[PDB]
RNA sequence: UUCGAUGGUAGGAUAGAGGCCUACCAUGGUUUUAACGGGUAACGGGGAAUUAGGGUUCGAUUCCGGAGAGGGAGCCUGAGAAACGGCUACCACAUCCAAGGAAGGCAGCAGGCGCGCAAAUUACCCAAUCCCGACACGGGGAGGUAGUGACAAGAAAUAACAAUGCAGGGUCUUGUAAUUGGAAUGAGUACAAUGUAAAUACCUUAACGAGGAACAAUUGGAGGGCAAGUCUGGUGCCAGCAGCCGCGGUAAUUCCAGCUCCAAUAGCGUAUAUUAAAGUUGUUGCAGUUAAAAAGCUCGUAGUUGAACUUUGAGCCUGGUCACCGGGGUCGUUAACCUUCUGGCAAAACCAGGACUUUUACCUUGAAAAAAUUAGAGUGUUCAAAGCAGGCAAGUUUUGCUCGAAUACAUUAGCAUGGAAUAAUAAAAUAGGACGUGUGGUUCUAUUUUGUUGGUUUCUAGGACCGCCGUAAUGAUUAAUAGGGAUAGUCGGGGGCAUUCGUAUUCAAUUGUCAGAGGUGAAAUUCUUGGAUUUAUUGAAGACGAACUACUGCGAAAGCAUUUGCCAAGGAUGUUUUCAUUAAUCAAGAACGAAAGUUAGGGGAUCGAAGACGAUCAGAUACCGUCGUAGUCUUAACCAUAAACUAUGCCGACUAGGGAUCGGGCAAUGUUUCUCGACUUGCUCGGCACCUUACGAGAAAUCAAAGUCUUUGGGUUCCGGGGGGAGUAUGGUCGCAAGGCUGAAACUUAAAGGAAUUGACGGAAGGGCACCACAAUGGAGUGGAGCCUGCGGCUUAAU
RNA sequence: AAGUUGGACAAACUUGGUCAUUUAGAGGAAGUAAAAGUCGUAACAAGGUUUCCGUAGGUGAACCUGCGGAAGGAUCAUUA
RNA sequence: GAAGUCGGCAAAAUGGAUCCGUAACUUCGGGAUAAGGAUUGGCUCUAAGGGUUGGACAACCAACUUAGAACUGGUACGGACAAGGGGAAUCUGACUGUCUAAUUAAAACAUAGCAUUGCGAUGGCCAGAAAGUGGUGUUGACGCAAUGUGAUU
């Protein structure tokens, strides 16, 4: 049984890039997912993509633009405090410039960067550098 | 995955994108909610005479016309069976497996198949009583599983 | 593999403990083979009574006479085996000499070719070692 | 759970609550979220050590709390003790003794014996801190001061100033100097002044105060790891080193002596316990096809995990630091702070104020909360470990002034504020719903007045409740390439029962015949002129379904192959069929579980454990041939394992090209057949697989999974931490038993193990090549008799 | 006041049982470090009877044989 | 306190009931009343457990038990009577049962279980002098007849 779509979503991606493919199909869809597209997409690491609503969950499919080494989940999404971003940032990103970590705090999804201007924590999502 | 088997089959039916009747098929969302009681009445299945609605009289989905489920017009017009039609047909299933248990003794295959049902029949009938659809205590017997089914 | 649920750590924790056993340093340390078994009582240094000498032979690929020593523990009067560090000291070892003995490195296994010895002298009849050997201190009278 | 374990009633006792105790009444309370029991080589914490993060170990010890004064027990005084530098009784110690007796407790400060690897003076003082008391004054082995130690920490003395032939370098500059002179001299020796209760030490300080024994700095190593010897003498696989590899059988760089150098330096080394190494305990962050390890398979409970969706989009301004960002909100689309109470306004609600989480986890922030410790602010103990002090002012030496003594760490758990993203329970389905200056009523309280007190009525302010009353749009998320249940054609060597057929094997009768038949590489045993073997007819027995039988099918696995009938069931497919999250994984717990083994009954043809004979080699005892026991068959009860294999857990998603193949479905004015079937082609779903490739993985063999893993996280069970000992002993448990499940320790070893490569070997195969190989009717011979010559044995003195 | 009758606290002593540890204990059955000898492939090649697993019997010794399995085999192969 | 004796022969000791507790072994059924401990009288009460019956109840009549408490005396009480001694091993027979009336009660016999033999009736076994004779046999192999061994493993 799916136990988390974005996990789905982000392996597909990560697997079409790998690929060389400029587009990629993902199902189902969600609310996450979009966020988590959106927060990446703002960051330029993504092209636009469409949601086809069906009378289902939904379907996504995204145009890649490459300039995306890996994308991933971070399963169970831990709980984030301020000054836990700066572990994870060096336990999962490449370096203090390059890479953003997804926090679902608050305020709502959001990038590490962003939510630690936000001075609010949350919960951990994924990365995709 | 198949719940009690090795089986990976994904045949299912495709509901159709419009949610509105055909343009010739005038069923006027009352004519069709009489026929579902007149088909109810005599007491067979609802999704048998959903099949009937779709085969012979040539009716859509019924929810895209009456508005209701087949389970929901019946409840709410009162011909509601005791137990739900899941329920009812494992029960079935399982009295006949019994039933030809307690005749052939060496067939362990069937002792198999028949515990395989006991699991999915209480599994079943402990989510309906979750739900709320049957009276709480509701606990299932072997002996009596010709009551239960009849 | 291993379960990755946010209320898994019941699970995590038992499975730990549990395969904790496994390794040899754990079950060593929680076992207390130090004091019970070992033929100290997790003593760095010990003294000892001595019993007899024996020229244990050498295993393969060498063959030679390590002139070590049998002694008897004060403490507890175990015996046990003992090395001397010194060359040709056998004549100035003599036994009931009220050793004193340390271990050797290995935290109780046997060293080199000489199976049965984990104990060295350090100090015999209260004057100590590398002092006969230079002749900088001779042995007090018994 | 008695003799109190759970709760209730009543009582007693306590300063007070209380099963603390008593009498009665019910059987209760904890527990796989580990109750109970056991070990602790366990006082707990602030804290300490290691230090990317995460983690691991320790805390006897300067502070806080607890217990104790050899072991319990009892009690007086006293506010406060079950006090022990108070007492009483008993036990174990030791003690003077006129043998009648008294009697004592250093885990308080010094000191002594013993156990010990391991730890100091039977010193001085109440001067500083504080404590007690009747008290400005007394006492304090608390505490301060000193004395001995190898170590716990912080600072530097063993020196440097020149001439010196030469190696030189470049007239500039180091070197050993069998050499000297002048320089800077600091520890000590000793009266001073400070210091101190008095002293020790410290800063200043009468003066004396180094030329080589100066006033000699050592500990380990020099094959590698890890730095520094094919330098010289002695032994010679011995003595011995040697943490590991390894060296030592006359050239010893590793043994012991000289020399030199190397790392550290008043320190070096050794032993043990721990940490990093160890990504070899893996949450971060291991591994399970072959190296250790996926349970024989399936069901499934605690536990874990759990498809998508419910206020969103746009237009604003606003005060604000880096044209952005954080924040505050209506205006309204779409309803504007839901709501409860109150103030004024009054045609309720409209405005504002108090509470607003149903109930959270989560995040932020705040309150509250020991110091010491750590990080760290400030400050010149001459720096520093330190300490919490300090600073002005260099012309009057100033009847004073001026800073500080921060800040953080806190959240484990608890209280509170703000947010509503993520993840959780309910909202109104038999409407058993917001319904409300509400159409009618009940019932009570007086928050009040009727005369102060007591009582009924009820206008009144309020809690609550009884049949209706349509205020309104009255109420059910899609129906997941999730799941379950139908329904249609099927499909299957899937299961059970009954039933039909087949020849083969053996045996029995009778018939034709006679010499051998069987068996092996060769035999041998046995039977056969009494009719062997063979052949012809009939009958019986049980076993088994050959050929078709396939890199084909079914079943959860073990397994399932003659026909037909019945019963129950299963996957896939088709489906605008039904319910709507009903799901995945499993500790425990249960079903099935080859063959062999067990208990009995029936049955027992062939084969065949054990066994019986005959070659076989030296011995065969085993392979071989014949016979033949248990067994192989079935029925009813057992067990519970195998190379039970795909040496590869289950569910979900993605990932490349081809052709075969089974089941289903869709299309063919394609072929064929007396309304459909057979063949062919294309598409799709679900299986068994095959070939190529390797983006990718691995140690490689190899793998479409063993890929999507240092770029490490979708969810969840089982299992391993070098090899032996050993799946052994013991313990528990299932079985009538064999046995099954669970399942160590001591001790020992420096290696076992996997993949692959090169040689070597094979009583392995395939190509060949050879009179030192054979075939050839081979020719000649040696060896057979006797002699030359050489080799071992013998003799001698040397032979 | 000594003494005395009852109640509880009850130290401590006898008799027995249970638990943990230790010391015994002749002797019996194991492996490891192992004086010469002993010993044939049981296994490493087709190890000379292909190997191995489960089960049962027999054998001084590895082991032999019966039944069912696996290749981790010495065969990925017979479409005619 | 078994030193007696071949030998605990004989005797003594235990003994009822209630409440605790009970090992090795085992065929799981037992061993077991294992072993080992405590109490028991009289009197006065307390509590609980059942029947019909006069207007939530009820004054009777007709009833027996159990448990507990205080007090008391010879620290005694199944006060006579009644009434198990127990344990650790070896040989042997499995057990219940049977026999030498009048010296041997046992390890002997029998037993269930196990195994073998004959017989399909024109027969097996037995009987009778014979018989137009009898038994097994009102029987038919799950039967009858003849033997050996002696539970289970």
């Amino acid at each position: 049984v799916r136990q988390s779509v974005l996990a789905d979503c982000l392996n597909n991606i990560v697997n079409a890039e790998r690929r060389g493919r400029r587009q990629v199909l993902i199902r189902p869809s969600s609310k996450v997912i979009v966020k988590f597209l959106t927060v990446m997409q703002k960051h330029g690491y993504i092209d636009e993509f469409t949601e086809i609503d069906d009378h289902r969950s939904g379907k996504i499919v995204i145009q890649l633009n490459g300039r995306i080494n890996k994308c991933g989940v971070i399963s169970p999404r831990f709980n984030v405090k301020l000054k836990d971003i700066e572990k994870w940032v060096n336990q999962l990103l490449p370096s203090r410039q390059v890479g953003v970590i997804v926090l679902t705090t608050s305020r709502g999804i959001m990038s590490h960067n962003e939510a630690r201007a936000k001075d609010a924590g949350g919960k951990i999502l994924g990365f995709f550098y | 995955g198949r719940m009690h088997s090795k089986g990976k089959g994904i045949a299912s039916s495709a509901l159709p994108y419009v949610r509105s009747p055909p343009a010739w098929c005038k069923a006027d969302a009352d004519s069709v909610v009489e026929q579902i009681l007149k088909f109810s009445k005599k007491g067979m299945s609802p999704s048998q005479i959903g099949v009937t609605l779709r085969d012979s009289h040539g009716i859509p989905q019924v929810r895209f016309i009456t508005g209701q489920k087949i389970m929901r017009i019946l409840k709410a017009n009162g011909l509601a069976p005791e137990l739900p039609e899941d329920l009812y047909n494992l029960i079935k299933k399982a009295v006949s497996v019994r039933k030809h248990l307690e005749r052939n003794r060496k067939d362990k295959d069937s002792k198999f198949r028949l515990i395989l049902i006991e699991s999915r029949i209480h599994r079943l009938a402990r989510y309906y009583r979750k739900v709320g659809a049957l009276p709480p205590t509701w606990k299932y017997e072997s002996a009596t599983a010709s009551a239960l089914v009849a | 593999g291993k379960p990755a649920g946010l209320n898994a750590a019941r699970k995590l924790r038992n499975h730990r403990r549990e395969e904790r056993w496994a390794d040899a340093h754990y079950k060593k340390r929680l076992l207390g083979t130090a004091y019970k078994s070992s033929p100290f009582g997790g003593s760095s240094h010990a003294k000892g009574i001595v019993v007899e000498k024996i020229g244990v032979e050498a295993k393969q690929p060498n063959s030679a006479i390590r002139k070590c020593v049998r002694v008897q523990l004060i403490k507890n009067g175990k015996k046990v085996t003992a090395f001397v560090p010194h060359d040709g000291c056998l004549n100035f070892v003599d036994e009931n000499d009220e050793v004193l003995l340390s271990g050797f490195g290995r935290k109780g296994k046997a060293k080199g070719d000489i199976p049965g010895v984990r104990f060295k002298v350090v100090k015999v009849a209260g004057v100590g070692l590398s002092a006969l050997f230079h002749e900088k201190k001779e042995k007090p009278r018994a």
